[PDB]
């Protein structure tokens, strides 16, 4: 059904045009799943085919969010956004509550077929145009253009910004001491009350929204080892810790005093004002290997003394709304991965490891995609903003299987490693 | 014969106006040709005379190919072109034969006044005027203006394919599964039905085709069964390309070299084995097609074991759901593997080949695993599907390697096979140190002005070692140091470096590299029972690099 409600016009950064973006090849499975995705929702008015005069375009992928039985249609916007919302950060930007990650226990629920009823400004839709990728470029693709609001823009909760807050009040007021972030198709609700008194607030909220609309939150179901129900429960009340970790026992040997001072080299780089001198000069003897010499004097001075600014450093601990935030993971264990989060090189806002049971799915890939999504939440919550991955892995390699395991509505900017870090340690950090 | 569909809107670029190119008259026989066909064509609807109001021009030629019966025009819209908008990527992609279904009876028709008989947006009209002058210059009012899409114009082929895409859209409903391909001005339709019956619901399609404005001139089939489009030739049930002839001179240049490569690489589609390695390694110098570069004893060994396949005709097979995809890969040397792909044994479906160029020193797993990656991406790109991978490499070592290796990757379904050129790796630094062995703690330089460096050692037990090096860089020196700590070494050893690029290098475990010194030290490296290395700061760094380095600077 057509509905006569009224639009916002969105003019974008004029000396910027509309996105062309290059739709990346898909499995044949996955065009056929979007193919029925689109024509129903063709049907749905929702989106509406167009002919060449159209010369913009988006990517699109198939997603199994739900828990891995239907098809989710996911929309790479990253451009879009760039092209539009960075000027509607401002003109219409949703600030930040700077406290939710001073909070005890978030969750995180789908929104994002609220926009699916509301309109889309006339002068606008073109750019939202998309395509469905033909096999072997046997066939143009198949391009349909937004009617409504995308669910993948930045741009779309923004506009229905307004529509969500009235929403909300009976549920803000009736609760006041709950905190609502919304990030796109999903928000996220924080509380300081115990799991089970705030899962039910929780189901509260998500009835609260059903009644006020169509608006679904997906339903609940179990998946992992011990049995879960519903919603990404985050616990930002333990989002913080100090990955170091010096040997506690290996420093007899010259090799483990010998590897042990070029890590605190680095860490020089960090961690200002970190004595090693009186260290290596125990070995600056050419003394042989593997020999088992024991500390002395003036150089246990710098263990223990520099062993201390690590478990409590501050300095520039500030983050740069300006500046744009930048996530490094590396490749660790068998299982964990680690990640480092800053604006500026060395400035580490948020370090933090990461590691998936090694065995339900050793899979290498798996992980890492696990891994980026989960640290975008993390900054999403403590900053309200996507991350640029620097992800050592092949460009070619990500572009072919990142949508293989993403459970996520968003897609932040990435880029490649293709560089050996000797950052490489037993716990490494940047 | 103009056609009844809706004509796609098209407008200017912001703020942008029409061409107006007064163009230069001329009183030829010429002036006379073009009203033969103008006044013929706005007969036949396609262009029309439009008053003196503000329609601009646009350049106009009445030339006409060499002894070309058919005197016909040629208007080129090079300006109106910059103005107009941008359109959809009329053929962004290019289908693959490699991957298409064997169709029992095929057809082509050519579409030539196609784009004469679609209609053109009535509000973008105005700006196709052009006009032409008469003798005396005293007759300049002849000025037309196009209905349908001209030729040579931006939109007309984005347009074109949009409006046919829309025209066989109904066809293939009341008579689907019949395969319809259009590309340009051709129209490729394939159907698995018998001549007779096949040739039925051709000529159905003309005269539905005909009943949009749209002919057909040729009566049924006239395109012979040997088809060739992008060079492709094609067949009922199989593909190649027969014109792959490239000429042998004694001094070519650059310009003939990239040619020669581009037509053997052309090739690797099929003619399996075909490399370029060495054909190529030389176009590295500063760019200049009129250039002649002179031929390698290697680049003459390739050539030659090139032609040797060329010289022979081999075809490909088409795609077939029903069976299983597979690929094999295979190594050939020197950074060059080669592929195929194929349902049934030995019946080909395509062959490629990959190359890690520009770069140096990588391992082999590595590329076996890289060359995986560029199959892959072809295999969804063209069938949209990934193949069963059979490439030579024990599981083990494969583990090892992403189980110790940094970067992650992802090596779906594949097997184990058998040939001489077996992936392995042979060796493995030891991730502890090893306790019995000599300790030699290395060092290495030079006066990067001077160009000549040293390179040396000192031992645990106080066995030192120095020589000299001219003509070499700081890196080479480096490098140099281990190559001698390894030599003058027993049979397990641990090595200290102040390098952190010399490290790496190692720890690749690359093998076969054109850098001379990286082979004679990967050949001590494989020698060698065990193999420890560690590193310590250059500078600052003591340990003994302390005095290893006081050592061995000597000059400036
Ligand atoms: C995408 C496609 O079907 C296509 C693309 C380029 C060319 C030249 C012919 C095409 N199809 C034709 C056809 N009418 O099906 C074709 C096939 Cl399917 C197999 C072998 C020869 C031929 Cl001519």
């Amino acid at each position: 059904p057509i509905s006569p409600i009224e639009t916002v016009p969105v003019k974008l950064k004029p000396g910027m045009d509309g996105p062309k973006v290059k739709q990346w090849p898909l499995t044949e499975e996955k065009i056929k799943a979007l193919v029925e995705i689109c024509t129903e929702m063709e049907k749905e008015g929702k989106i509406s085919k167009i002919g060449p005069e159209n010369p913009y375009n988006t990517p699109v992928f198939a997603i199994k969010k739900k828990d891995s039985t239907k098809w989710r249609k996911l929309v790479d916007f990253r451009e879009l956004n760039k092209r539009t919302q960075d000027f509607w950060e401002v003109q219409l930007g949703i600030p930040h509550p700077a406290g939710l990650k001073k909070n005890k226990s978030v969750t995180v629920l789908d929104v994002g077929d609220a926009y699916f009823s509301v309109p889309l400004d006339e002068d606008f839709r073109k750019y939202t145009a998309f395509t469905i990728p033909s096999i072997n470029n046997e066939t143009p693709g198949i391009r349909y253009q937004y009617n409504v609001l995308p669910q993948g823009w930045k741009g779309s909760p923004a506009i229905f910004q307004s529509s969500m807050t009235k929403i909300l009040e009976p549920f803000k007021k009736q609760n006041p001491d709950i905190v609502i972030y919304q990030y796109m198709d999903d928000l996220y609700v924080g509380s300081d009350l115990e799991i089970g008194q705030h899962r039910t607030k929780i189901e509260e909220l998500r009835q609260h929204l059903l009644r006020w609309g169509l608006t679904t939150p997906d339903k609940k179901h179990q998946k992992e080892p011990p049995f879960l129900w519903m919603g990404y429960e985050l616990h930002p009340d333990k989002w913080t810790v100090q990955p170091i970790v010096l040997p506690e026992k290996d420093s007899w040997t010259v090799n483990d005093i010998q590897k042990l001072v070029g890590k605190l080299n680095w860490a020089s780089q960090i961690y200002p004002g970190i004595k090693v001198r009186q260290l290596s000069k125990l070995l600056r003897g050419t003394k042989a290997l593997t020999e088992v010499i024991p500390l002395t004097e003036e150089a246990e001075l710098e263990l223990a003394e520099n062993r201390e600014i690590l478990k409590e450093p501050v300095h520039g601990v500030y983050y740069d709304p300006s500046k744009d935030l930048i996530a490094e993971i590396q490749k660790q264990g068998q299982g964990q991965w680690t990640y480092q989060i800053y604006q500026e090189p060395f400035k580490n806002l948020k370090t933090g490891k990461y590691a998936r049971m090694r065995g339900a799915h050793t899979n290498d890939v798996k992980q890492l995609t696990e891994a980026v999504q989960k640290i975008t939440t993390e900054s999403i919550v403590i900053w309200g903003k996507t991350p640029k991955f620097k992800l050592p892995i092949q460009k070619e390699t990500w572009e072919t299987w990142w949508t293989e395991y993403w459970q996520a509505t968003w897609i932040p900017e990435w880029e490649f490693v293709n560089t050996p870090p000797l950052v490489k340690l037993w716990y490494q950090l940047e | 014969p103009i056609s009844p569909i809706e004509t796609v809107p098209v407008k200017l670029k912001p703020g942008m106006d029409g061409p107006k190119v007064k163009q230069w008259p001329l009183t030829e026989e010429k002036i006379k040709a073009l009203v033969e066909i103008c006044t013929e064509m706005e007969k036949e609807g396609k262009i029309s005379k439009i008053g003196p109001e503000n329609p601009y021009n646009t350049p106009v030629f009445a030339i006409k190919k060499k002894d070309s019966t058919k005197w016909r025009k040629l208007v080129d819209f090079r300006e109106l072109n910059k103005r107009t908008q941008d359109f959809w990527e009329v053929q962004l992609g290019i289908p693959h034969p490699a991957g298409l279904k064997k169709n029992k009876s095929v057809t082509v028709l050519d579409v030539g006044d196609a784009y004469f008989s679609v209609p053109l947006d009535e509000d973008f009209r105005k700006y196709t005027a052009f006009t032409i002058p008469s003798i005396n210059n005293e007759t300049p009012g002849i000025r037309y203006q196009y209905n349908v899409l001209p030729q040579g114009w931006k939109g007309s082929p984005a347009i074109f394919q949009s409006s046919m895409t829309k025209i066989l859209e109904p066809f293939k409903k009341q008579n689907p599964d019949i395969v319809i391909y259009q590309y340009m001005d051709d129209l490729y339709v394939g159907s698995d039905l018998e001549i007779g019956q096949h040739r039925t619901k051709i000529e159905e399609l003309r005269q539905h085709l005909l009943r949009w404005g749209l002919t057909t001139p040729d009566k049924k089939h006239q395109k012979e069964p040997p088809f060739l489009w992008m060079g492709y030739e094609l067949h009922p049930d199989k593909w190649t390309v027969q014109p792959i002839v490239l000429p042998e001179k004694d001094s070519w240049t650059v310009n003939d070299i990239q040619k020669l490569v581009g037509k053997l690489n052309w090739a690797s589609q099929i003619y399996p084995g075909i490399k370029v390695r060495q054909l190529s390694k030389l176009l590295r110098g500063t760019k200049a097609l009129t250039e002649v570069i002179p031929l390698t004893e290697e680049a003459e060994l390739e050539l030659a074991e090139n032609r040797e396949i060329l010289k022979e005709p081999v075809h490909g097979v088409y795609y077939d759901p029903s069976k299983d995809l597979i690929a094999e890969i295979q190594k050939q040397g020197q950074g060059q593997w080669t592929y195929q792909i194929y349902q049934e044994p030995f019946k080909n479906l395509k062959t490629g080949k990959y190359a890690r160029m520009r770069g140096a020193h990588t391992n082999d797993v590595k590329q076996l695993t890289e060359a995986v990656q560029k199959i892959t991406t072809e295999s969804i790109v063209i069938w949209g599907k990934t193949p069963k991978f059979k490439l030579p490499i024990q599981k083990e070592t494969w583990e090892t390697w992403w189980t110790e290796y940094w970067q992650a990757t992802w090596i779906p379904e594949w097997e184990f096979v058998n040939t001489p050129p077996l992936v392995k790796l042979w060796y493995q630094l030891e991730k502890e140190p090893i306790v019995g062995a000599e300790t030699f703690y290395v060092d290495g330089a030079a006066n990067r002005e001077t160009k000549l460096g040293k390179a040396g050692y000192v031992t645990n037990k106080g066995r030192q070692k120095v020589v000299p090096l001219t003509n070499t860089t700081n890196q080479k020196t480096e490098l140099q140091a281990i190559y001698l700590a390894l030599q003058d070494s027993g049979l397990e050893v641990n090595i200290v470096t102040d390098s952190q690029y010399a490290l790496g290098i190692i720890q690749a475990q690359p093998d076969k590299s054109e850098s001379e010194l990286v082979n004679q030290i990967i050949e001590q490296l494989i020698k060698k029972e065990k193999v420890y290395l560690a590193w310590v700061p250059a500078h600052k760094g003591i340990g003994g690099n302390e005095q290893v380095d006081k050592l061995v600077s000597a000059g400036i």
